[PDB]
């Protein structure tokens, strides 16, 4: 690993391989092979723009007691769950998002930020779950939300998609997985190589 | 110090290299920076890369 | 000093009749997404040290990314003064480049 | 030219549109290199979707 931090063999003879190039970036198949360096620089935070979140759901889920919504009471709601978002300069935002069951295969959607400071708690539905005969997602899992401002940063808004989620009695009720494509800054520590030539910074 | 305080005398620098396997010994269990080994690149003892 | 906005000062520290910084050298304004904008070089003049003449030069903040870092850390610093000094050994290198040390 | 195997038992992308950020909605990438006049390298990037 020469001066200009380039890949090389014992006399001077840099290696090659396929570039790459993207956020993620990803291994272009055909592309002309180049030399492969290795930045010591950081990468720029990317802000959260698709976040996904999976759940397992109850048919038996009894309806919630106290029907006007809020966020403080427990009893306002079946659900909770959380995600975590980037802004524009790194910092990190919880949203917090509430299923709510009215009728069988019908769910009401609410999301609530906890950061902002100027964050008034709302009661409106953020969207709809609407469920088969058999517990399979119909549509309304396409939501777009966007945040506040945190100390000088503008929002980022990102589309939250409940794919792929059921309500078919898993007894009670837990999200699957969370996440997205947001990150803060960060500095390189280390890097390998795979089995496969896919050198990996880390 | 002799009456219950602390004081600062200065920290440790550990100058990690860009390039390893390229310093070259000048005598006893030392080397010394040169070219295609990368310049000093100071820093302290925990943050990141050290 | 506010969101997007830094105050930077000077003071040099080996003057014996030196001055605390009552104002800004200057300020640092940067982008939403944390990219400098202003206040990227300043003048900065020292003082004269033992009969010798002061140093009147440019300082400049380039390149400088406020991006939520973890905590605050300097990245790099540079300059182009030294101290005079006398030859210890020469070299080739592998482009014929006779440099000294 | 560009000779190239395509998998016949392949499902359609999943997202309709065609996206330009995630495989999702394309089934095969590749990429070719043509030239200018001047000597500066155009990478076509060649996207295929059943």
């Amino acid at each position: 690993l020469d001066e200009n931090r380039n890949l090389v063999n014992m006399q001077g003879m840099q290696l090659t391989g396929y570039p790459a190039t993207g956020t993620p970036p990803t291994i272009q198949q055909g592309a002309n092979p180049a030399p492969i360096t290795i930045p010591n620089t950081l990468m720029a935070a990317k802000s959260t723009t698709t976040a996904s979140m999976q759940i397992n759901l109850n048919s038996t889920d009894p309806v919630p007691s106290k029907t006007p919504f809020s966020v403080s009471d427990a009893d306002s709601y079946n659900k909770k769950g959380t995600v975590t978002v980037y802004d524009s300069q790194g910092n990190a935002h919880d949203m917090n998002v509430y299923f709510v069951k009215t009728k069988d295969n019908e769910w009401a959607v609410y999301t609530h930020d906890s950061s902002d400071p100027a964050a008034t708690a709302p009661t409106t539905a953020s969207t709809t779950l609407k469920f088969n005969e058999n517990g399979i997602l119909e549509s309304g899992g396409t939501v777009n939300i966007t945040t506040g401002t945190i100390n000088g940063a503008t929002a980022a808004t990102f589309s939250l998609s409940f794919l792929n989620s059921m309500q078919q009695n898993t007894g009670a009720n837990n999200i699957v997985a969370t996440n997205q494509n947001g990150y803060k800054p960060g500095d390189l520590v280390s890097y390998q190589i795979n089995n496969d030539g896919t050198v990996v910074g880390n | 110090y002799s009456n219950e305080q602390e004081q600062v005398l200065g920290q440790i620098v550990l100058a990690n290299f860009a390039n390893n396997e390229g310093l070259a010994s000048q005598g006893d269990n030392v080397w010394a920076a040169t070219q295609a080994s990368g310049v000093a690149l100071l820093g302290t003892a925990g943050s990141g890369n050290f």
